RNA sequence: GGCGGUGCGCCGCGACCGGCUCCGGGACGGCUGGGAAGGCCCCGGCGGGGAAGGUGGCCCGGGGGCCCCGGGUGUUACAG
RNA sequence: AGCAGAACUGGCGCUGCGGGAUGAACCGAACGCCGGGUUAAGGCGCCCGAUGCCGACGCUCAUCAGACCCCAGAAAAGGUG
RNA sequence: AUAGCCGGAGCCUCGGUUGGCCUCGGAUAGCCGGUCCCCCGGGGGUCCGGUGCGGAGAGCCCUUCGUCCCGGGAAACGGGGCGGCCGGAAAGGGGGCCGCCCUCUCGCCCGUCACGCACCGCACGUUCGUGGGGAACCUGGCGCUAAACCAUUCGUAGACGA
């Protein structure tokens, strides 16, 4: 079964072009595999944009399906889109990779560098339960 | 204490269908697969690695078996992430397919 | 350095291209479960197309006309000969690395297979298409041991289901260690989190 | 054009390589099949052509005009010593084929089957299985003998017998034995493994293997002919009298 | 062109419990349970409905074919419901000019015999699917009744002797013989 | 004239040359959908030289512009005319298109024109394109997006960017 | 030792200048319909209208049972 | 008729090169020996250089599918595909 | 059956490479992992969480400048030494477990002390590499004392071979 539908008002995070990694909201659906969206808080301007290159999420802002711009704005505002954005687990791996991404060499030997200890604790700690269960699977 | 080369695959001469130009060699990176990302590799110097029967020297160190043929990467090729060089001999077709070297000291960074 | 590449789900032509590029850049490929390799078309219409290929032999001496091999592994094998330059050095040296098999070997069952999605049926054909698999058109024409490769392929099926359920439970210990453990690993923790590793 | 009276070809092509047989000794090259339902027993015997000669017997035939008569029948007699066996041999089943797994022989091995593994008799010192036979008479050959049984239990599929003729009994001129597997078709695996370990050095009558009135097959090489024309292999029309370069 | 959305809703009774996973659905109550797969047409199955009292399809974007092929779901789908709440009854005639075409039943309603057919020395042996249950029923001579739930394999098994007793090489419109379907019903009424 | 890319609308208006038997000629002005105005001009005199008694020699160009989209931001109903040819005989359509912009449903039918009746742009002379509201629709793929409360998922996303990870381990999920 | 000339035994490197090319990053300006559109000022303010891809509200149906899905009227009503 | 005979112009003969799998006449373009760059005609899944573009819009299922001038094969008619 | 097997250094020749991933099955209009309150002898069912896979190949594991001390965190089960034991047959591993007589909280992460041709800017550096093969040199132990062909004979065979 589906669970996200393209219809009037879904907030979509893009995937490709020069708006990629931006949230936009549809306003309005022109042919089978293109819509009418519109980013009003997030610089995207008032477009088309085909279904190619976006990524439907599951939220939700009610409006008219050919209301202009300034009512798009106030129910982005509204719904509040872009701190619940930020509180969901798709954008906190998101914004995780280009972390990795600017990661400095510097910054490449520290995280080597705890990497080392963190799994020698984790191992230790297997370790202890390993032999822990035996003792008491006899 | 480890690597500081890219490894690189020669694929063959710059060419046409039923023409071959053995002076241009075609270079394959690991890594890149895009025009885009071949900009860092132009002017690296490119150098294939082999080994022969008699001894030749080495500079800093004792004559080995080993010899190399030096060159540069000029311009990428193609649209996938293909590169050309041009080296000072041209490359014997024994090393087709074979890893051939490409370093970082001609850094632009 | 060895690429390990799963048949199942791979379409005939878009594998061995692929396959045959890699393989002239001096990389040892080996392609595993050629049974699980299908084919565009109805099973009706690649039938004929290798059956019309089978009444393709010498008229004088059939012996030394075109060698039908009837196995999933050597009919791949074939396909990817014909899409390499066999006839020079470089084409020869080429399908040394080529290694084909049915079923899993065991130098293969115990180890990661790679998978090709642009080389897949699920990708490249639509829902509503039909294909045929190469597992039952080898059979049907010729080959003997679909029946012996699938309960040899059914063997090690629970055999890896033991190595993997054991493997579920191995980190299953392993992810609850951490649940025990976070006042001591913080420090290490909070600075993967600051260049994007566990967030 | 076209030829003008359809015939038939002259000569099977079936049987196309007309080569001298690489094999002195009839092969099995299909064995029949086995299920578990029937108890152990042999598939296969070896044996050697004496003569032929008449025989009297009453048909009963219904429906015949040849019903309730006596006939005479050419009937071959052949001459069949009991074997002795000598070993067994395991087959693992492979994608590729069908591969043996181990092959397994006796503690001693009668001189008759030690004439096969020599090219000259004469010459050699007979020295074949001296040291194969040490294996039975110290304590860890014994338990890797049961090692080798018990890896039979489990892996093999399909177990062939190695047992081979009596050459003292027989009054032809040759001394070497020939050795051949018979596959053993009955129940599973395991009980079949037992039953050829308890038959290991041991007579096997014919009564055994075959019966009365029970279709068989007979394998074996073709009477040797030497070099012959096609007027003789394949039974060619013979060309006219007029002709100048041969008929 | 594409239409945007098409389904067909199937109302389900109080004595059928169906459930579905996947693409396949099962169908259970009084007469037993009863499963079918519809993998090779590649639509949603939705459940909803409190006391699950319907059973919808649904197909987005599809076009002249499939949207056809929409509507024998809900065919396939009130089939199972009528075999599992009133099942299947199939009554069968056997027409013979001369000969008497001798039926009998062999293992409880999976075998057939039919001996004398037109006088042939040949007996001919039909074996039925299984879950089709035949006998002879009573009051009448010439019956072979076929009891069963699916419908696909009861008319299977129908049509597996009505072709088991053909007149070969001869003038059929002559020789009308044969033993041939005549009432399609259920094993109990409403 | 080659479809191009996108199409651009031009306002092309022409007369003739002044005589001395007349004063001052007529003025004609078209709509005229091409890529360029080079190729706009040069379609310009190919439509008034069949209407009308001009040639390029005998006439002059007064104002070739572009007009652009009055609404490029408001989705519409384009109904569009044709007057293809095919290779036997010559046929004349009304199609039915759902844009935000004139030039690009005229685009948008060129690429569905030669889709279709495989007819090539030098066949297809364009004669009239015009808003119509949404109640006034005939083809029912059009009619099917007038709905307040359009709601459809993508049930089968093909994925792309296949060849980046040319290689992987994992099976791809085509399912969001 | 300094100046001028020629060259380095072999293997190589670097710097600047000039010529011929391919590519990238910044900033400035002109024309249009002296851009079209679009954003903000309550829907920018006031007045007058219209229907529909009908928002409140009303009626009917069904799903738990207090929100959603359909059908009908309507003219901004708690959306446009 | 890849037949015979004419008119204008261009080619082969006399001419190599890139492309059309190959090819006297087709397309592009004519040639001293080279390096760099850029194209024509053609192409860019592998052979085989080049799309491994997050290519656009539609059509089409063949149990004889279709795939590029020259050019190498097809008609009237019919189809509730 | 074989007139070679185990373990040390130097010389020619053949060459390629410059860290390992040790594995569920399987779908694509659907999946994955845990709770098992449920039912039977591992499956089904329910529930809870993720699903542009983060129990993610856009990934994971190891990380090596070395030596000397001292202090802090972990560690006391742990690191490393020989025998068995089993698990492997589709083309089969030096894989794990039991006890060993010696080894240290030395292993590793942070911080102190000091040292290491600092070869004075420059290239084939850095591994897999006790790599494969071949002669000769080593040291000892463990061992084995064979077949084929020609000749002759046979004639179930045959132009000659076979």
């Amino acid at each position: 079964v589906f669970r996200r539908f393209v219809e009037v008002g879904r907030v979509a995070y893009v995937s490709f072009g020069p708006h990629a990694g931006k949230l936009v909201a549809i306003v309005d659906v022109i042919d089978q595999n293109r819509a009418l969206v519109d980013g009003p808080c997030t610089r995207v301007r008032r477009q088309a944009m085909p279904f190619k290159c976006m990524q439907l999420t599951d939220f939700i802002l009610k409006f008219p399906h050919s209301a202009r711009q300034k009512y798009v704005r106030k129910a982005w505002e509204k719904a509040d889109i872009n701190t619940k954005w930020a509180a969901t687990r798709w954008a906190k791996k998101i914004e995780a990779r280009e972390r990795k991404a600017k990661m400095t060499d510097f910054d490449r030997y520290k995280v080597m560098k705890a990497k080392k200890m963190r799994n020698r604790i984790i191992k230790n700690e297997v370790k202890k339960l390993q032999r822990a269960a035996l003792l008491k699977a006899s | 204490s480890g690597r500081l080369w890219c490894k690189a695959i020669f694929a063959g001469y710059k060419r046409g269908l039923r023409n071959q130009r053995e002076h241009t060699a075609l270079l394959k990176i690991e890594g890149v697969y895009a025009r885009d990302e071949t900009e860092f590799y132009l002017g690296k110097r490119c150098a294939y690695v082999y080994k022969a029967k008699n001894n030749t020297v080495t500079p800093g160190g004792k004559p080995n078996k080993t010899r190399v043929i030096w060159g540069k990467v000029t311009r990428a090729h193609g649209n996938s992430g293909m590169v050309r060089a041009k080296f000072r001999s041209n490359l014997p077709a024994k090393a087709i397919g074979h890893r051939i070297r490409v370093m970082l000291y001609p850094s632009r960074i | 350095q060895v690429l390990v590449l799963d048949g199942r789900g791979h379409l005939l032509g878009r594998l061995a291209a692929i396959v045959a590029k890699q393989v002239l850049l001096g990389r040892k490929v080996v392609v595993v479960r050629c049974e699980g390799i299908n084919i565009s078309g109805n099973f009706y219409r690649n039938k004929l197309k290798y059956l019309a290929f089978l009444r393709k032999r010498m008229n004088t001496n059939p012996s030394r006309g075109p060698y039908h091999f009837r196995a999933p592994s050597r009919i791949f094998w074939r396909t990817v000969r014909g899409m390499l330059p066999h006839k020079t050095k470089r084409g020869q040296a080429a399908l040394d690395r080529l290694k084909v098999f049915d079923g899993i070997p065991p130098p293969y069952d115990k180890k990661k297979r790679m998978v090709v999605p642009a080389a897949l049926k699920v990708v490249r054909l639509k829902p509503t298409r039909k294909f045929a698999y190469l597992g039952r058109l080898a059979h049907e024409v010729g080959w003997k041991y679909q029946a012996v490769t699938a309960t040899l392929e059914e063997k090690r099926k629970e055999k890896a289901k033991i190595h993997y359920r054991k493997k579920k439970q191995l980190m299953r210990l392993r992810k609850q260690a951490e649940k025990n453990v976070e006042k001591k690993i913080s420090k290490f923790t909070d600075v993967l989190k600051t260049h994007g590793l566990l967030v | 054009s076209h030829r003008k009276f359809s015939a038939p070809r002259h000569g099977s092509l079936g049987f196309l390589p007309r080569k001298r047989s690489s094999r002195h000794r009839g092969k099995v090259k299909s064995f029949p099949k086995d299920d578990p339902s029937k108890p152990v027993h042999l598939t296969a015997f070896l044996g050697y052509k004496a003569g032929m000669t008449h025989i009297v017997r009453e048909v009963d035939r219904p429906g015949s005009k040849v019903n309730k008569k006596e006939v005479v029948e050419a009937v071959t007699i052949v001459e069949t010593p009991p074997m002795v066996v000598v070993g067994i041999v395991g087959y693992v089943e492979t994608p590729r084929g069908l591969r043996t797994f181990k092959t397994v022989f006796a503690e001693h091995i009668s001189d008759e089957c030690k004439r096969r593994f020599y090219k000259n008799w004469h010459k050699s010192k007979k020295k074949a299985f001296t040291k194969y036979c040490k294996k039975w008479q110290d304590d860890a050959g014994k338990r890797q003998l049961d090692k080798d049984f018990s890896s039979m239990k489990k892996y093999c599929q399909v177990i062939r017998v190695l047992a081979h003729t009596q050459m003292r009994l027989l009054p032809l001129r040759q001394k070497k034995a020939h050795l051949m597997e018979i596959q053993v078709n009955g129940g599973t695996v395991a009980e079949k493994l037992d039953w050829a370990r308890e038959r290991l050095e041991q007579q096997v009558p014919v009564s055994q293997v075959f019966g009365q009135d029970e279709m068989i097959d007979v394998i074996g090489v073709t009477k040797g002919k030497g070099y012959k024309g096609v007027t003789s292999r394949w039974h060619t029309k013979k060309l006219p009298r007029k002709t100048h370069r041969g008929l | 062109m594409k239409t945007i959305l098409s389904n067909q809703t199937v109302d389900i009774p109080e004595n059928v419990d169906i459930s579905l996973k996947g693409r396949t659905v099962i169908v259970k109550g009084p007469r037993g349970t009863l499963r079918r797969d519809f993998n090779h047409i590649n639509v949603e199955l939705s459940l909803l409905g409190k006391k699950k009292k319907r059973l919808r399809v649904d197909k987005w974007w599809g076009n002249r074919k499939e949207l056809a092929t929409v509507r024998t779901i809900c065919s396939h789908v009130q089939n199972m419901i009528k075999g599992v709440t009133l099942g299947f009854r199939y009554k069968m005639r056997s027409v013979y000019a001369h000969f008497p075409i001798n039926v009998v039943i062999q293992e409880n309603g999976s075998l057939v015999e039919i001996r004398n057919f037109l006088g042939e020395k040949y007996i001919r042996r039909v074996r039925m699917r299984p879950g089709v249950a035949c006998s002879v029923s009573q009051a009448q001579k010439d019956e072979l009744v076929l009891e069963g739930n699916d419908i696909e394999l009861v008319s299977n098994s129908a049509a597996l002797i009505q072709q088991a007793t053909t007149v070969k090489n001869k003038d059929i419109r002559k020789f009308l013989d044969g033993i041939y379907v005549s009432e399609k019903g259920t094993v109990q009424q409403a | 004239m080659k479809a191009s890319g996108t199409l651009r609308e031009y306002k092309v208006v022409g007369r003739c040359l002044p005589t001395p038997k007349c004063r001052t000629p007529p003025l004609y002005r078209m709509r005229i959908f091409a890529p360029n105005h080079v190729v706009a001009k040069s379609r310009f005199w190919y439509f008034v030289s069949q209407l009308k008694k001009m040639k390029k020699s005998s006439g002059e160009i007064v104002y070739c512009g572009q007009v652009f989209e009055k609404s490029p931001l408001r989705v519409k109903n384009f109904g569009i005319w044709l007057r293809y040819d095919s290779r036997s005989g010559t046929h004349n359509m009304y199609r039915e298109y759902r844009d935000l912009t004139t030039a690009g449903a005229v685009t948008q039918c060129y690429r569905d024109m030669g889709a279709r009746h495989r007819a090539r742009a030098h066949s297809i002379q364009i004669m009239k394109v015009e808003e119509i509201a949404a109640s006034k629709c005939r083809r029912p793929a059009v009619k099917q997006f007038h709905d307040s409360k359009i709601k459809f998922p993508l049930p089968h996303r093909v994925l792309r960017r296949q060849h980046k990870p040319r290689f992987t381990t994992k099976r791809p999920n085509t399912f969001f």
